[PDB]
């Protein structure tokens, strides 16, 4: 209200409007889901088209070799942050001949949009990231708000309708964990999740984005007639 | 190579009784080559007079330095530097320049206009004062000036007697010098008056 | 210059010469070069007069500071200071210096900094142009645990050979005494020394 | 009035009401506590399960800061990791020039004084967090509580978070019954019971315990997680006071 | 944050007018009136300074006229603090250009460099403009005696007759009444106290509430001289003029 | 952080009017009664030691304070603001003048360079004016005795005589009825003394009275002897025994 | 009104955030009181642990600034902490720079003018905190400097802070009107305490245990605090007569 | 570069510069024009390091055309010749000093007098007569000393230049290529076509 | 140059010589190198003429200001730290050899500073190209307890020996003492060499013996 100008600024309450109003765009974002096994780590993600004319924004970024993200938000605000995790993942690589533990681009994320978020004449990234990767601990999945919360989990979603998509992995986390060594039916999963976030629009050939990491299975990202066999 | 040596003059500046002069040659060269017989040495900001030798370049960038000095000197204070006071100017603008210093001899001559004292001062090219009763000699004919001052000089000289000691040992000493010579310039000062001679000697 | 610190029951004490030479010519005959850091922690100084006087008092100030925020400091914390001075800007420095102090947990220490800015604990150091001459009979003489008049003696006698060969040393024998009952000084004039 | 729309503006009363508004912020936050035991510190923390989709064990929240200290806090958790790598290079610029491990009451005032700067200025926003942290030096052991004042003191035992008083009322309990002290292994089981017992506050979702410690006979002075046998002997002994 | 207490010191109005400047337009209006007129064999200077008290000492005090170099002067308007600033800058610029070329610098170019500072105030910086307007009183060999204003826009114009400060309506129109191309300086000099005679909003005008100068070629033969005038002159000037 | 305050804080307003400035001016008026009368061989300057507290050592505030051996300022206003200028009027006499010259600064050009640094207060960024006015008092070869004030604003005026704070207005008309250019320097003290009782309720006395001169040179305040120029400062404070003696001739 | 948010003058020539800062002064309700002996300047502050949970032996408003300063600080523990590692760094490069010992007053000055700029400065605010420097100066002897948030400081003969510093300020002011002297004449620091301490007793109407009170003496060459222990043979010695 | 002379007389400045461009081993050019005109009335002609030289001429150029054009005026030679020595004496204490000298010729359309200027690559001034630069005016100056009157003619000037060009023609080692010579007076600059 | 510090019961003395030189000539047979830094505190140098005096001013300046901002009397340790540190800084650079000699609160002081930054204590020394001369009667007659006349013999007799025996020193002797509680006092040309030198000839010029070719007034007014 009157503590809602700028992100250096709590409120009586002890709330911060800004970064309150950056997970808003958050919201309304397309939907995407992430979800894992013990071999395997899936993005599942509903892109968005401007009109029929209009291709469908890209969802799905890849940060390394065993690393990726998908977005919902400000997809610029993505670019920037996406762009950091594969300089982070690179200087890993580079000075330390290490992959860059999943956990720890979590911790670097988090440490980003923080000091957006305490200092005068910034402003809170705008978008949620969802990111999936396979390291020396196995399979992993994280979700990053801009508040600067980051979240180890088994399965999520975030964007508009994405509290659907949230309840069907609550239920099916007991199977979809033991989806080991089996790629299509860990996708299948995802694709039935992200299908629980559904209104009026159904998944179609051009709409679906799909990335999958794993043990023996480099971060790779299928769109148009490679995601056919999912619909 | 040496900076202090490619151009060549000297300057010469004597205290007598309640009058200073100054002195220099008007030559300016290229080493062995004469270039002009007509670059004076000496120069004025109101009644203090500077007489500077060295490399030519920095002769000019001083004096353009210290017109430009006093000049704004004398608008802040309303009234003209005194030879005491422009002796430290020279000095500090001198040192600021420590490690790139100008390759120049500085000699500072005038009278005090409120005691009437005569004053004279010399500098070494980063700003030592030397603060001599007698004269102050300075150029690439210094040697032969200080021998012709240690015998020619007796204190408490008139005015027109001072032409004429400080003449003959410019002259003389200027002529046991490749670097000087061409011309030569005496100015007398008093109190009051100011007068500028142009003195004739073997243009070799 | 001739110095060196030795630990003993009791603590440590560090010892000196008193000369500074201008290439052949003595510029100071009665120089101190024992000098103090912070009340039980001093330094014996080699090399550059003006590195280590320049080094010592930014060390002073360090520990000054160190004292004021977190209380009395550690030999250990002197010696990590002037190593950090004398390693950071070992381009730029010509210092040899050994650092000894006296704690009550800890008890006597001594630290030797060489020209490059590397650190040895040692049970006792020896230093500056004259220490070359008795390596062999520090080496020889040093004992652990020697009381406060051997450790005295063995100083005494050891710096009195180096003055001997050494024409950078000289003058008289500077001692500084480090234990729980306080700080004392010696002094020990050529006339003693030179008949030993 | 105005005064509380910009940081480091003084109120009427003599009040930061920025600052004020970080503390609840702070009491927000789940519940985090310290004891100061024997010859150490023991930490834990309330963690909130949100959903069964969090794994267990995985988002951890106590930090460490160089090897011998612990750290957590309640409020904001990305400003309390903000402090907590101010005082990682804090702790490493010490050590670089003084060779000893940062002492806890120097390393106390470090987080102090940066936390205090960020209450001087109307250009940030005061942290918002509280919090405990301590750990064992050559003068023993040390637990501290930090507010986003910059106000900072030693404790017997500390809480902060949504069910402090609870909690507090139980560590007052502790201090009053062993004068004598409290052991490490103690120390870490009435953790779990405190931190147990301040869930009532939040007794709407379940949570998962987190416990820390650094003690002299237990950890050689290094900070360490509670893990395993020790931690489920924690979890029973809790779970046994609660019934 | 720091936006708040920020008043935006270079930005448009609606109608397209700079606040600052037209603000301290106004401030300039109520300090003392300060007259240039240019005449064919010189230039003339007079200012009143503002109401002053009898222990005010006179013969050291300046707040109006200022030499700039030997060839150049300004009367001032407005806050004196202010003035001295841009002065001593102009004062240097002066040098500056004489070190450079070995040549005086001419009047419009000291003008326009001093201009040109009180410009980018406006444009520029989140800074107050100076509350100044200028009269300059010049010559140079090009165009010989020059009268310039300036004020807080950093606008500047050439004048054969010209007021800043107080009464400016009304003392340029008695100036434009009186004023003739082929006029002398002792004309002049007698106009400028007429002219501030009538406008001054003090009961009389006396020596001791004015500041006087002249740039005269007056100097002997082929030269320029500037006189600022002290109190006793001031005090003859007006008997002189039939006003005291 | 950064000091984002770039931006004036001293700004006109639609009367042409600068608040900040007006009102520091409004702080001097409230502060302590200070005076300054200007002598034919001598400048003298004076204020009230308005002790906060009598537990308090006044003699450990220098109301008066020397500027340059021949340079004294008195001020009213804020206290602590009048401090850290005569720090800089003290370091500035030496920067912008002695290092150069080899001589202290004319008063009237130190003033200058106070008037500058107040100027500045008024017109820089994130900055309020100072809220002092400043009598200086002083002694050079070619101007001779001078006394300068200088306001919030930046400007300055030479004076005969005058006097500024709590009852100026007063003080003034009081010296404009008592001063004349025949004045020899005790005559401008003992006028001082009776100026400054009026504006002054509680004690009058030395311990109560702060004063200083400028005047003659005092070779015994030197230090040093054996250079015939140098005679000493002309800046000399009075004792409180010596403000007393002239109390009983008052 | 964004005349009263930061340091810029009120239409009455007033500072408001200067003056909210003297009030935040008094928000730990702490009093304390500085007193001189002969050869000693002792420093006493009220003592008060609210919480059970809190370690006793760190909380503390005194800080030992050099080996020769002390001071107490009156305000809230933040801005005082801050205010004593500025004065601890501007002692430790005074001496390192200058190659003597940092005067108390001195060092108050110094801090004064570094208050003077928050007063003059936006960006900065005033830290809400009066300090108290304490020493025997090695020039001056036995020294009380006080500064506080408008950037004022001046010595005293004797000094009280705190809300209730009117009724310790004239309690003190009477004793010194009866001795006529400037200090407490008394040869040993112990006694100088004691007198501290009963002045305070008499002036608050309040009784103090050894938990209760805070002591800092400066010597010559040293400032130290007393223990607890030291205390309570102090309160022995003042209750035996 | 290699030789270039000035001669002021009576009522013009004439400037004589030589042709050839040697880089070490060949003469790359025979037709080089080694000078600038600064302003209508202004003429500077240079020689020194490669490079150097027409940077510096051509930046002096644009800084002159620059002021003409601020100011509708052109400067005096003496003003110029003055800005000029300033950039050479801020030159000789730079990183990497312009080793460049000059000659300038002007017409003083004011005093209506012809000047000339010589000035060194450390910022070294001289108003003169006649000037050269390098060892230019180890051949020339005694025929200058002998010949030389201020109250020559333009058609004088020239045969004065003849003859010390012949002279250089004669005990010069190298090969300069003959001499492009330029007047400069009241009515500006122009280029003598045949010499 | 000779140069010398001689510590006495209740203060210190300073002395030099007076012959300034520019390489084998002599430029100013009077100089007076005995400088202040504050009223009661003394200096003198060798080495680099200009670095000497300008380091002596600029440490003069700040210990002034320094002296007021404290309200205290300026310290030799103040002068010597600020010196040293200054001197440091720019690594003998700056030619600057000093003898510090000073009375202050603490007491009286002696001190040589070296233009690399070394600093040394003593109760006698020696500074410039007669320093040698000069030692050699300072260890021949230097004992503890001197009184203010005969460490002023001392100081004058230890130039003396530079004046003679080296060439770079000549001419008088400047001292200066410092003794505590009081103004320092210096004393100009405290030994002169009796007896004055006279010519055989006078060399004045008859009037008219030098040529001429031009007069003129030069306007020094405005
Ligand atoms: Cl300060
Ligand atoms: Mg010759
Ligand atoms: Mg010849
Ligand atoms: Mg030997
Ligand atoms: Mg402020």
């Amino acid at each position: 209200n009157n503590y809602d100008g700028d992100t250096v600024t709590f409120s009586p309450t002890g709330r911060l409007f800004q970064v309150e109003y950056a997970l808003e765009a958050i919201k309304q974002g397309s939907v995407t889901v992430g979800l894992r096994s013990n071999t395997h780590a899936v993005l599942v993600a509903l892109k968005r088209n401007a009109d029929e004319l209009s291709s469908y924004q890209k969802k799905i970024i890849k940060c390394d070799e065993h690393m990726g993200l998908s977005l919902a938000g400000l997809a610029p605000d993505a670019r920037v942050l996406s762009n950091y995790l594969r300089q982070q993942c690179n200087y890993s690589s580079l000075v330390f001949n290490r992959k860059l533990a999943v956990e720890r681009a979590g911790h670097l994320l988090c440490d980003k949009a923080q000091k957006n978020t305490q200092s005068y004449g910034g402003r809170p990234y705008g978008v949620g990231l969802l990111i999936i990767g396979y390291d020396k601990s196995g399979a992993h999945l994280l979700e990053f708000q801009p508040s600067g919360n980051v979240t180890e989990l088994y399965g999520t979603a975030i964007g508009a309708r994405s509290q659907g998509a949230k309840t069907y992995l609550e239920r099916t986390l007991d199977t979809f964990i033991k989806i080991d060594g089996n790629p299509d039916e860990l996708i299948k999963a995802g694709v039935e999740a992200i299908s629980q976030s559904l209104r009026d629009e159904s998944l179609t050939v051009d709409n679906l984005s799909i990335a999958i990491v794993g043990k023996d299975t480099p971060f790779t990202i299928y769109d148009g007639e490679a995601v056919a066999k999912y619909i | 190579s040496d900076p202090s040596s490619i151009n060549g003059g000297i300057v010469v500046a004597m205290t007598g009784k309640d009058c200073v002069a100054i002195a220099c040659d008007l030559r300016l060269g290229s080493q062995s080559l004469g270039v002009s017989n007509k670059f004076e040495k000496i120069f004025h900001y109101g009644h203090v007079f500077l007489g500077i030798t060295g490399l030519a370049t920095d002769v000019t960038t001083l004096n353009e330095m210290f017109r430009y000095k006093t000049n704004l000197y004398k608008l802040k204070e309303e009234r003209a530097i005194e030879p005491e006071t422009f002796t430290q100017l020279v000095s500090s603008s001198l040192y600021e320049r420590r490690f790139g210093p100008y390759f120049v001899g500085p000699v500072v001559a005038g009278i005090n206009s409120k005691s009437g004292k005569p004053f004279i001062a010399g500098f070494d090219l980063i700003g030592c004062i030397d603060e001599a009763k007698d004269f102050i000699v300075s150029g690439t004919a210094s040697d032969q000036l200080f021998g012709m001052c240690e015998s020619l000089y007796e204190p408490n000289l008139e005015p027109e007697d001072l032409f004429e000691t400080i003449s003959q040992a410019l002259l003389n000493a200027a002529d046991r010098d490749a670097l000087s010579g061409w011309g030569a310039v005496v100015y007398i000062i008093k109190k009051d008056e100011v007068v500028k001679r142009y003195l004739k000697m073997r243009q070799d | 210059t001739s110095i060196m610190a030795v630990t003993f029951k009791d603590g440590v004490i560090l010892g000196a010469d008193s000369r500074t030479t201008t290439g052949a010519y003595i510029a100071n005959r009665v120089t101190d070069k024992l000098t103090r850091v912070h009340d039980k922690i001093w330094c014996c100084r080699s090399g550059s007069a003006a590195d280590t006087q320049a080094i010592a008092d930014i060390v002073q100030y360090h520990l000054e500071l160190y004292t004021s925020q977190y209380g009395t400091p550690s030999t250990e914390t002197a010696a990590s200071v002037f190593k950090e001075l004398c390693y950071e800007n070992k381009d730029n420095l010509t210092a040899g210096i050994i650092v000894a102090g006296y704690d009550d947990k800890n008890k006597g220490e001594v630290y030797t900094i060489p020209l490059g800015g590397s650190v040895h604990k040692l049970p006792y150091a020896i230093a500056g142009s004259g220490s070359t001459f008795i390596y062999g009979y520090c080496d020889k003489n040093f004992r652990e645990n020697m009381s406060k008049e051997e450790t005295v003696d063995f100083i005494k006698h050891s710096l009195s050979q180096a003055i001997k060969w050494d024409g950078s040393s000289g003058g008289v024998i500077r001692m500084v005494v480090l234990t729980a009952a306080g700080v004392e000084r010696l002094i020990f004039y050529p006339d003693e020394y030179e008949q030993l | 009035t105005g005064y509380d729309l910009s940081n480091s503006v003084f109120s009427p009363d003599g009040r930061n009401f920025q600052v004020e508004y970080a503390v609840k912020a702070v009491e927000n936050g789940t519940t985090s506590i310290g004891i100061k035991c024997n010859d150490g510190v023991v930490f834990a923390v309330e963690k909130l399960i949100t959903s069964k989709l969090l794994v267990p064990q995985k988002n951890v929240k106590i930090q460490v800061v160089d090897r011998h200290i612990g750290c957590v806090y309640s409020g904001l958790i990305p400003d309390g990791r903000h402090l907590v790598n101010r005082g990682r290079e804090e702790a490493a610029s010490f050590k670089k020039l003084y060779k000893t491990p940062i002492p806890i009451p120097a390393f106390a005032d470090r987080l102090g004084q940066y936390v205090q700067a960020h209450t001087l200025y109307n250009s940030v926003r005061p942290f918002g967090v509280s919090t405990i942290f301590g750990g064992v030096d050559k003068n023993g052991a040390h637990l501290y509580m930090l507010e986003p004042s910059g106000s900072y003191w030693g404790y017997k035992g500390a809480a902060t978070g949504k069910g402090r008083q609870s909690a507090k009322a139980e560590l007052e309990k502790l201090v009053d019954h062993h004068p004598e002290g409290l052991s490490a292994r103690e120390a870490v089981k009435q953790a779990a019971k405190i931190i147990y017992l301040a869930h009532e506050d939040n007794k709407e979702k379940d949570f998962e315990l987190e416990i820390s410690w650094c003690s002299l006979s237990e950890t050689n002075g290094l900070h360490k997680f509670v893990k395993g046998d020790l931690l489920q002997e924690a979890i029973d002994f809790a779970q046994k006071e609660i019934n | 944050g720091s936006r708040r207490y920020d008043s935006r010191t270079t930005i448009f109005s609606p109608e397209g007018r700079l606040y600052q400047v037209e603000y301290a337009l106004e401030s300039i209006s109520h300090a003392g009136t300060a007259i240039g007129i240019m005449a064919s064999d010189g230039i003339v200077l007079a200012a009143e300074r503002k109401v002053t008290s009898t222990l005010l000492e006179q013969d050291t005090s300046t707040e109006k006229l200022y030499k700039l170099n030997d060839k150049i002067a300004v009367a001032v308007a407005g806050l004196t603090a202010d003035a001295e600033i841009l002065i001593n800058t102009a004062r240097i610029h002066a040098q500056n250009y004489l070190k450079t070329y070995n040549e005086d610098i001419p009047v419009e170019i000291l003008v326009r460099r001093l201009s040109d500072i009180k410009q980018g105030y406006t444009q520029h910086g989140g800074l107050r403009p100076f509350g100044v307007s200028f009269i300059y009183a010049g010559y140079d060999d090009r165009y010989g005696y020059q009268l310039y204003t300036s004020n807080p826009s950093g606008n500047y114009t050439g004048w054969k007759a010209i007021s800043v400060g107080a009464n400016t309506s009304a003392a340029q129109t008695l100036l434009q009444m009186d004023y003739k191309d082929d006029m002398k300086v002792d004309d002049a000099i007698e106009l400028a106290l007429k002219t501030l005679s009538k406008t001054t909003d003090s009961s009389a005008l006396t020596y001791d509430r004015l500041e006087f100068a002249t740039i005269r070629k007056g100097a002997n033969d082929g030269e320029v001289y500037q006189k600022i005038f002290k109190p006793q002159e001031i005090k003859d000037i007006l008997v002189k003029t039939g006003i005291t | 952080m950064t000091d984002r305050y770039s931006f004036s804080l001293t700004t006109f307003s639609p009367s042409g009017k600068l608040g900040q400035i007006d009102y520091a001016l409004t702080a001097v008026k409230q502060g302590v009664t200070s005076l300054g009368i200007k002598a034919t061989n001598g400048v003298v300057i004076a204020t009230e030691k308005k002790s906060s507290s009598p537990l308090a050592m006044s003699e450990t505030l220098s109301k008066v304070s020397l500027l340059t051996p021949d340079i004294g300022a008195v001020y009213s206003g804020m206290g602590p603001d009048y401090r850290v200028l005569v720090d800089k009027s003290r370091k500035v006499a030496h920067t912008s003048y002695k290092r150069i010259y080899g001589e202290y600064p004319p008063t009237k050009l130190l003033v200058s360079e106070v008037a500058k640094i107040m100027q500045e207060a008024t017109q820089s960024g994130g900055v309020r004016p100072f809220g002092v006015s400043l009598l200086i008092a002083g002694h050079d070869e070619f101007n001779g005795f001078s006394l300068y004030q200088v306001d919030p604003s930046g400007s300055y005026f030479p004076w005969k005589a005058t006097a500024i704070g709590k009852g100026s207005v007063a003080a003034k008309t009081f010296l404009e009825k008592r001063w004349n250019d025949e004045l020899e320097l005790e005559d401008a003290i003992h006028i001082a003394l009776l100026t400054l009782k009026e504006s002054v309720e509680g004690e009058f006395n030395g311990d109560t009275i702060e004063l200083a001169i400028i005047g003659d040179e005092n070779p015994d305040l030197l230090g040093y002897t054996g250079i015939p120029t140098d005679k000493g400062p002309r800046f000399r404070k009075l004792t409180s025994q010596e403000i007393n003696d002239r109390l009983e001739a008052l | 009104g964004y005349d009263r948010h930061i340091t810029i003058f009120s239409p009455e020539g007033r500072l408001y955030q200067v003056e909210y800062a003297f009030k935040a002064t008094n928000q730990t309700n702490i009093n304390s009181l500085a007193v001189r002996g002969k050869d000693c300047t002792v420093v006493i502050s009220q003592k008060k642990v609210p919480d059970k949970l809190l370690d006793p032996t760190t909380v503390s408003y005194i800080f030992c600034i050099s080996r020769t300063i002390g001071m107490v600080v009156n305000g809230p523990i933040p801005d005082a902490r801050n205010a004593a590692l500025r004065a601890k760094a501007e002692a430790a490069e005074f001496r390192y720079k200058y190659g003597y010992d940092m005067p108390c007053d001195v060092l108050a000055k110094r801090m004064a003018n570094l208050s003077q700029i928050y007063t003059q400065r936006a960006y900065m605010r005033p830290l809400g905190v009066i300090l108290t420097f304490v020493s025997v100066d090695e020039e001056l002897g036995p020294s009380i400097y006080k500064t506080d948030p408008a950037g004022y400081y001046v010595g005293y003969k004797a000094t009280a802070t705190g809300p209730k510093q009117q009724e310790i300020t004239t309690n003190l002011e009477n004793h010194f009107k009866k001795s006529k002297i400037d200090h407490i004449n008394e040869e040993s620091w112990e006694k100088v305490v004691e007198f501290a301490i009963t002045h305070m007793i008499d002036a608050l109407g309040t009784e103090f245990s050894k938990n209760d009170l805070e002591v800092g003496v400066a010597t010559k060459d040293k400032f130290f605090t007393l223990s607890a222990e030291n205390i309570e043979e102090r309160l022995v010695a003042i209750a035996e007569q | 570069m290699d030789i270039i002379l000035g001669i002021r007389v009576q009522d013009s400045v004439i400037l004589a510069s030589s042709k050839a461009v040697t880089r070490g081993i060949s003469v790359l050019k025979d037709s080089d024009d080694k000078t600038r005109q600064l302003s209508p009335h202004t003429l500077m002609s240079f020689a020194g390091e490669a490079g150097d030289t027409v940077q510096f001429a051509e930046y002096i150029q644009a800084n002159i055309q620059l002021y003409s054009i601020r100011e509708d005026y052109e400067l005096s030679p003496q003003a110029v010749s003055s800005f000029v020595r300033q950039e050479l004496a801020k030159s000789i204490r730079s990183r990497r000093p312009y080793q460049v000298n000059v000659l300038i010729g002007g017409y003083d359309k004011k005093k209506n007098k012809p000047e000339l200027y010589q000035i060194d690559y450390l910022g070294t001034k001289v108003e003169l007569p006649y000037g050269a630069h390098g060892y230019s005016g180890f051949y020339t100056f005694s025929l200058l000393d002998h010949h030389y009157r201020p109250d020559m003619t333009t058609e004088e000037g020239l045969d004065l230049l003849k003859l010390c060009v012949q002279e250089l023609e004669k005990r010069m080692p190298m090969d300069f290529k003959g001499v492009i010579v330029k007047i400069v007076d009241k009515d500006g600059i122009r280029q003598v076509d045949d010499f | 140059t000779t140069i010398v510090g001689v510590k006495f019961n209740n203060g210190v003395v300073i002395a030099a010589d007076t012959r300034s030189t520019q390489g084998p000539i002599v430029a100013d047979k009077n100089c007076a190198k005995l400088h202040r830094i504050s009223p009661k505190i003394w200096c003198a140098g060798a080495g680099t003429a200009a670095d000497t005096e300008a380091v002596t001013q600029l440490i003069g300046s700040n210990i002034e200001l320094h002296s007021l901002y404290t309200s205290r009397e300026p310290r030799v340790v103040s002068a010597l730290q600020m010196l040293k540190q200054h001197l440091f800084k720019y690594q003998g650079h700056i030619g600057a050899y000093l003898i510090v000699a000073g009375v202050d609160p603490t007491g009286s002081h002696l001190f040589s500073i070296h233009a690399h930054g070394s600093t040394d204590v003593g109760y006698y020394l020696s500074l410039g190209s007669g320093s040698l001369a000069a030692m050699a009667v300072l260890e021949s007659h230097w004992k503890q307890d001197l009184t203010k006349e005969e460490a002023i013999k001392l100081a004058s007799d230890a130039i003396q020996a530079g004046i003679w025996n080296d060439l770079g020193s000549a001419s008088n002797v400047d001292v200066c003492v410092m003794e505590i509680g009081k103004d320092a006092e210096y004393l100009r040309n405290y030994l002169t060499p009796n007896v004055r030198e006279e010519k055989q000839k006078s060399y004045k010029f008859p009037r008219g013996t030098t040529a001429v070719l031009k007069e003129s007034i030069v306007n020094i007014c405005d």
